[PDB]
């Protein structure tokens, strides 16, 4: 419910999140993750059919998103049940690691390993969405479904329908 | 002097977090709340 | 089956927040529930630090998180501030301080050590009383 | 809700193995995760009792 | 009752704080025999 904002500040113990936070340089205010996924999708009438814009606008939706990765960079999960309370990000994955069974000491002792290793996995996600083309099939088809079926609405106007002819003028 | 007027929608009020790499906050005192929940479970029956 | 029957962990599921228990109330062609949640009230900042070596060994908590005002350290929970003295018991040691990146300086105390050191004025009272003889 | 706002346990559920926490990103009508996980390495065998 | 079970020795922790401080305590004892 609250809009929070990430500080400029970029000293997350190592690691790099440069890739999924809003880049303040594009106009719209979205990632270099988020910008591919708007160009791989490929997306008023005459007779009646009319499309209405949604009540939020691309742009506004990009602002929930920010907000929250921004609350869950520095506060954990405390931020969606109450008052939100910062945490230093080199001690949150510590938390992390309790709910998996392994103690707390295992990230102190290997931090500068699990940071690249992290930092690389990010780098691994921009290339396979844009490279390989049949990731955003569940999105891809969406889009095609609704366009098909309302194509094949107007389409059907010329049918004749056991009359002498579709043109409801000439008859 | 109340009428219609037509706006931008807020998304609600903007709030900035204190982040430090060597700084926590712990709450000193609590609070319980309940809370309410709705869910349909049935309709009306109806043979023709 | 989760809400009422026990209580669930699945954040978000039964109330907006740390879930306790629920109530159910009947309803015409429906059902009403009374989440009870638990809610943290007013916070107070402080100064952290993700570890602690006392002999060159690191200390890390059992369970909680280090904190200080400023001049002493000390062991709290995370929901609740709740001071308490370092001691043996409240923390395991793995390894020296030579490699984890952020760490302070401060003793850890041992309650083994003053019922020995209650012990080793008794004791060394005791030594004194057998030089009369 | 869950793979977000929380550590969930559920198996299997916010990504193959164990979980740690997740990345939400917008799309053109969707979401897109991405779901840090936790995966062991190679082992070696050994005498218990 | 239980199977599967081997045997071995256990470190008792506590045992060298107090056998070091016995052991200490022996020689107290001895230093205090001769003066």
């Amino acid at each position: 419910k609250q809009i929070y904002k990430t500080p400029p500040i970029k000293d997350f113990g190592g690691f790099n999140f440069s890739q999924i936070l809003p880049d303040p340089s594009k106009p719209s205010k979205r990632s270099f993750i988020e910008d591919l996924l708007f160009n791989k999708v490929t997306l008023q009438k005459f007779n009646g059919l009319n499309v209405l814009p949604p009540l939020l606008t691309d742009e506004m939706i990009a602002q929930y998103t920010s907000a929250l990765l921004a609350g869950t960079i520095t506060s954990g999960w405390t931020f969606g049940a109450g008052p939100a309370l910062q945490i230093p990000f080199p001690m949150q994955m510590a938390y992390r690691f309790n709910g998996i069974g392994v103690t707390q000491n295992v990230l102190y002792e290997n931090q500068k390993l699990i940071a690249n290793q992290f930092n690389s996995a990010i780098g691994k996600i921009q290339d396979s969405l844009s490279s390989t083309p049949s990731a955003l099939g569940k999105l891809q088809d969406v889009v095609n479904q609704n366009a098909q079926a309302l194509n094949t609405l107007v389409k059907q106007l010329s049918s004749n329908f056991g009359a002498i002819s579709s043109v409801l003028n000439d008859i | 002097s109340q009428s219609i007027i037509a706006y931008t929608m807020s998304l609600g009020a903007e709030n900035s977090v204190a982040y430090s790499n060597n700084s926590i906050a712990i709450p000193i005192n609590f609070t319980i709340s309940v809370t309410t929940e709705i869910l349909p479970v049935s309709m009306t029956k109806t043979s023709v | 089956s989760e809400c009422v029957l026990g209580q669930s962990k699945r954040v978000d599921f039964c109330g907006k927040g740390y879930h306790l228990m629920s109530f159910p109330q009947s309803a015409p062609h429906g059902v009403v529930f009374l989440h009870v949640t638990y809610v943290p009230a007013q916070e107070k900042n402080f100064t952290t630090a993700p570890a602690i070596c006392h002999d060159g060994k690191a200390h890390f908590p059992r369970e909680g998180v280090f904190v200080s005002n400023g001049t002493h350290w000390f062991v709290t929970q995370r929901n609740f501030y709740e001071p308490q003295i370092i001691t043996t018991d409240n923390t395991f040691v793995s390894g020296n301080c030579d490699v984890v990146i952020g760490i302070v300086n401060n003793t850890v105390y041992d309650p083994l050590q003053p019922e020995l050191d209650s012990f080793k004025e008794e004791l060394d009272k005791y030594f004194k009383n057998h030089t009369s003889p």
